[PDB]
RNA sequence: UGCCAGCCACCGCGGUCAUACGAUUAACCCAAAUUAAUAGAUCCACGGCGUAAAGAGUGUUUAAGAAAAAAAAUCACAAUAGAGUUAAAUUAUAACUAAGCUGUAAAAAGCCCUAGUUAAAAUAAAAUAACCCACGAAAGUGACUCUAAUAAUCCUGACACACGAUAGCUAGGACCCAAACUGGGAUUAGAUACCCCACUAUGCCUAGCCCUAAACCCAAAUAGUUACAUAACAAAACUAUUCGCCAGAGUACUACUCGCAACUGCCUAAAACUCAAAGGACUUGGCGGUGCUUCACAUCCACCUAGAGGAGCCUGUUCUAUAAUCGAUAAACCCCGAUAGACCUUACCAACCCUUGCCAAUUCAGCCUAUAUACCGCCAUCUUCAGCAAACCCUAAAAAGGAACAAUAGUAAGCACAAUCAUAGCACAUAAAAACGUUAGGUCAAGGUGUAGCUUAUGGGUUGGAAAGAAAUGGGCUACA
């Protein structure tokens, strides 16, 4: 027979140290295949276990500065008039062209927020995009 | 489930009330007669001091008063 | 519950000859008689004998031919001669057989003063109906 | 417990053992009083012949003669030991059989 | 899940983002395995409980001359393999995960018993999903379908270039003799 | 030998077939020693404290200790103690009005100085908000307002100190309503209870005691961690520093001590003796005058018809009577073994008789003698119930369990049911069938047997004799027109 505990350690283990007892008469094909490429981690058994008190995880939340003018940009005018696609891999709305403008007027370095906003709203307004100015 | 342990406990305590209940003064006597012993062996426990400190009388303005005799 | 001529269920692994997995009710439905005579018809004579002598047949056949018999032995009464036939089981070397069955015939047909045919046909082992 | 605990509690002993019906002699002279019978507790029934007895200790105890078959007359004196019988209640105490007044319980040859 | 928290890349808006640079890397090595496999000759069972994709996955694997099953899956089938299957069978040399899941959200029964049997695993865990249990993981949506299409049509030309190649090395061991 | 005589260190053995007794027969093991007894050596806890024995009712400090950095922010507002106040309801007590009013499953007693309405202080208790979760050390605290006011630059700590629900005790007030006790009323075999009706100590205030709770979140304080990790169940697992507590179960919230405004009290808290257990959690059953759904189809209820119980008689039991059968005897006995006793049958009693006394042979026959709790046979019964069971497979372990169909660990031939047969064509109906087990259910008197007994007799024959009714009852028959 063979070892049926899942627990124990990866299938790599227990076929490799059954075979070393010689118990296990035949070499099984993915063994050798295994061998040759193993995978990143062992396939080993853990218990999931929950976490309590103080553990959270690991993972880091996804923002970019774009982000932060996008912010303002639907506190405005509201998700773009052009409405959107996601099967259209290179879809710029109309939020991704104010990010631009807002970047270029940037890099004409103005720092207040009612100029940068307002005349990247100008920019827009020159390209003929309808501007909705909800409040 | 436990309780059956209260339950032992239950009982042993009403058969004990029922009993001081009937046994009520027969218990009041031996009380207070071990009071009137009390009292006595605490009077000799300090008759003991005189004549051990070589005092005849017991010193001046002494009554001993009557701690567990102590009513009303 | 009955517990006429019937066979019990077992843990599943006991032999059964094709007439003994088949209780009394099944008679004249899928099993057939053992006997055949024609005493138990409206009109006739004399049934009780060919009973007892059945009967005796049995115990008789049983005893002269020991270990060797396979299932239950099958009479039928022909015009006053009887044909006996039998499932036997080999055991015995040939020899033993036709010494036993000379015996057989000559002494039932001078006992039942008639006249007796015999047949064995032979098997290998008990022929298994059900479980096994 | 904790170490401060264990250091004023100091180590366990162990307690030392509570003598027996026998008083920690292996066994003791004695005299009859009365022979008589007691019955079992309960799961088995039977009717055990005992004695009461005096003990060189001065002490009154209950005792149990083994063996079918005995004489026992008051005033006869006996060797006793420590045997407790797990029939009966409260009997601790079994007769030595074959000194004294009680001889070796007969053979039927 | 817990343990698909190296897995990830990060939470945008509360929705979970896989690591795709992990998930060509593993995916490599599963397809890579996967490979090795079929051009040894071996049996190749893909498994999945999803509804909207049960079909894709057995014409996948019609056509593979691999074998899915996409159904209820019995309960002794891999560990009592004799007595479900018959008197004497062969079992699946690779076991090929498309959801990791069974439609009550459990891991699927076929995970704990590959493993149990010595057969080596190659499944698309989901941020949901249990990757513990499974030889050759590959990080990924299971869900959205063209994933799935993806991932079935991939494990597909695996499959085919294995044995294909397989044919050709036999006809030149052949000229070689 | 037959729960007797007796044996055992623990579990236990003896109730007719004892490897446990007593004695043989074989063995085992020790061996000039061998057993029994009694003392030792050895033997708890560097383990624990939610459910098992064990975190004290609460806080502070002393004694004694432990120590990187951060470690006082605010009530989402109901600590406490004062002083003042009242919205709903209720009650006195008047004015009318009607004879009832109250009260239960149903009533009774009770009250008509009652009831409805309209007025109205005191006393007591604080709807909604609260699906909130605050304040206090805990007990506790939730109508309103104002006064005073919630220790510690914050570690642990007592037998010391200060508090501590209810009930209770002492003195004085209060008294709407409630209510131990008690008296009526029902219920009941009884009813010192549950139901009804009154009414009291008492709940209320002021002052003083008493110091107990399932004072329980059964989970100690202060810093931490979520690493390692599932006995079971419950509130998931653990470090570190401390203090407190636990050495089988009863006995025992007990006996004696000590102290206390207690003197049927509280606190502290043993031993003799008895037992081989006592405990916690779980597992399948079974059970439930638990809850919920769905049924009963001669079936519980409601309903329909025809009878039994009364009368005469038939016949069976049970009792008395007899020298004079046995068996059945809740449902599952009682016109039952009997589809069958004048002799016979026949097993019974009374007298007489016969001893290889049916057979081919046998120190052998023959036995309706004791075992139905040794049995095979045949059956009853749950049951017109759907389950039983090998072979496997799974379950951070398994005593056992193992399904969900947009399916979650089950597969399986077998025996049951179902299906088919029979009732001369269908169909339904009836018949049959109906496992595994259950009731040590029935039967050694159908027959056969294991174990025991009888052998000039518990064997075999001949002749007679039994089966009477004071009653009591089961089932029938025939009536009452
Ligand atoms: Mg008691
Ligand atoms: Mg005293
Ligand atoms: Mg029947
Ligand atoms: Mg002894
Ligand atoms: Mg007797
Ligand atoms: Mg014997
Ligand atoms: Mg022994
Ligand atoms: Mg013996
Ligand atoms: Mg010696
Ligand atoms: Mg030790
Ligand atoms: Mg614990
Ligand atoms: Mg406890
Ligand atoms: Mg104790
Ligand atoms: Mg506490
Ligand atoms: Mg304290
Ligand atoms: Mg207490
Ligand atoms: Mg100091
Ligand atoms: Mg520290
Ligand atoms: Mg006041
Ligand atoms: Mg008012
Ligand atoms: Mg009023
Ligand atoms: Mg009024
Ligand atoms: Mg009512
Ligand atoms: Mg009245
Ligand atoms: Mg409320
Ligand atoms: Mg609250
Ligand atoms: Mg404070
Ligand atoms: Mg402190
Ligand atoms: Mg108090
Ligand atoms: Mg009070
Ligand atoms: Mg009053
Ligand atoms: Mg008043
Ligand atoms: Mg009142
Ligand atoms: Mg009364
Ligand atoms: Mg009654
Ligand atoms: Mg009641
Ligand atoms: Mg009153
Ligand atoms: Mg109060
Ligand atoms: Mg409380
Ligand atoms: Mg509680
Ligand atoms: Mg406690
Ligand atoms: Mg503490
Ligand atoms: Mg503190
Ligand atoms: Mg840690
Ligand atoms: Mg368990
Ligand atoms: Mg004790
Ligand atoms: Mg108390
Ligand atoms: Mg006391
Ligand atoms: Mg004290
Ligand atoms: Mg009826
Ligand atoms: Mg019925
Ligand atoms: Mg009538
Ligand atoms: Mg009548
Ligand atoms: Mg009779
Ligand atoms: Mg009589
Ligand atoms: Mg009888
Ligand atoms: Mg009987
Ligand atoms: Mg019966
Ligand atoms: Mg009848
Ligand atoms: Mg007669
Ligand atoms: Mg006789
Ligand atoms: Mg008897
Ligand atoms: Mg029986
Ligand atoms: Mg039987
Ligand atoms: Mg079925
Ligand atoms: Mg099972
Ligand atoms: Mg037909
Ligand atoms: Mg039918
Ligand atoms: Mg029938
Ligand atoms: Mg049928
Ligand atoms: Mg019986
Ligand atoms: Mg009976
Ligand atoms: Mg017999
Ligand atoms: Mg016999
Ligand atoms: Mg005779
Ligand atoms: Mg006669
Ligand atoms: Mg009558
Ligand atoms: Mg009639």
């Amino acid at each position: 027979a063979g070892s049926r505990l899942e627990t124990v350690g990866s299938i790599f283990s227990r076929t490799r140290d059954l075979i070393r007892a010689g118990v296990l008469k035949e070499k099984p094909l993915w063994l050798d295949i295994y061998n040759a490429f193993p995978p990143l981690r062992e396939p080993v058994f853990r218990r999931p276990r929950l976490r309590y008190g103080k553990a959270k995880a690991a993972v880091q939340d996804i923002f970019y500065h774009e982000d932060r003018i996008r912010a303002k940009f639907y506190s405005a005018y509201g998700s773009g008039p052009k409405a959107f696609d996601l099967f259209n891999p290179n879809f710029k709305s109309t939020c991704q062209r104010f990010v631009e403008k807002y970047i270029e007027l940037q890099r004409l370095g103005e720092t207040d927020e009612e100029k940068l906003f307002v005349e990247a709203g100008k920019a827009l307004l020159a390209e003929g995009v309808t501007l909705r100015r909800v409040g | 489930k436990n309780i059956l342990k209260i339950r032992r406990r239950k009982m042993n305590h009403h058969k004990y009330r029922k009993l001081v209940k009937r046994t009520r003064f027969l218990r009041r006597k031996v009380r207070e007669g071990r009071l009137r012993q009390k009292q006595v062996k605490f009077e000799r426990d300090l008759k003991r001091i005189w004549q051990k400190a070589g005092l005849k009388e017991a010193p001046a303005g002494w009554q001993t008063p009557k701690i567990y005799l102590k009513n009303q | 519950k009955n517990r006429a001529a019937r066979v019990r269920v077992s843990k599943g692994d006991k032999p059964v000859t094709y007439e003994e997995a088949h209780a009394p009710h099944y008679i004249a439905h899928r099993k057939g008689w053992l006997s055949l005579h024609t005493g138990n018809l409206d009109g006739e004579d004399h049934a009780a004998e060919r009973t007892v002598e059945d009967v005796f047949l049995r115990k008789f056949m049983l005893g002269t031919f020991p270990g060797c018999l396979a299932d239950q032995l099958v009479l039928k009464r022909r015009a006053n001669q009887l044909e006996i036939c039998a499932l036997v089981l080999r055991q015995l070397p040939p020899h033993k057989f036709y010494f036993l069955v000379g015996y057989s015939e000559t002494l039932l047909s001078h006992f039942y003063k008639c006249p007796v045919h015999l047949h064995l046909q032979t098997v290998p082992s008990k022929v298994v109906y059900k479980y096994i | 417990a904790t170490l401060n605990q264990m250091h004023r509690l100091g180590p366990p002993k162990h307690p030392p053992g509570k003598m027996g019906p026998t008083a920690g002699r292996p066994q003791l002279k004695g005299v009859v009083l009365r022979t008589f019978i007691r019955k079992p507790k309960k799961p088995n029934s039977a009717n055990r012949k005992c004695c009461r007895v005096r003990l060189s200790t001065g002490r009154e105890a209950v005792c149990f003669i083994p063996g079918e078959g005995h004489s026992l007359q008051e005033h006869h004196v006996v060797l006793v030991q420590g045997g407790r019988t797990q029939d009966l209640p409260g009997v601790k105490l079994t007769v030595v059989r074959g000194k004294y007044d009680c001889g070796h319980v007969q053979k039927k040859k | 899940h817990r343990f698909m928290e190296p897995y990830l890349f990060g939470s945008r808006l509360g929705q979970d983002i896989i690591d795709l640079e992990q998930t060509a890397a593993h995916l490599q090595l599963a397809l890579n395995f996967t490979a090795h496999v079929a051009y040894r000759e071996g049996i190749i069972l893909f498994v999945s409980r999803h509804r909207q994709f049960a079909h894709l996955i057995e014409t996948t694997a019609r056509d593979c001359g691999e074998y899915a099953h996409t159904r209820y899956f019995k309960g002794g089938l891999l560990t009592n393999a004799p007595l479900l299957l018959g008197p004497g069978v062969r079992l699946p040399d690779l076991i090929i995960f498309l959801h990791t899941l069974n439609n009550v959200f459990e891991p699927h029964v076929a995970v704990r018993d590959a493993a149990k049997m010595n057969i080596p695993t190659v499944g698309i865990v989901d941020t949901n999903c249990n990757p513990a249990l499974i030889t050759y993981p590959v990080p990924g949506n299971d869900d959205s379908p063209p994933a799935v299409r993806l991932f079935c049509r991939l494990f597909q030309v695996a499959i085919s270039r294995a044995k294909e190649k397989r044919r050709q090395v036999e006809a030149l061991y052949r000229l070689q003799g």
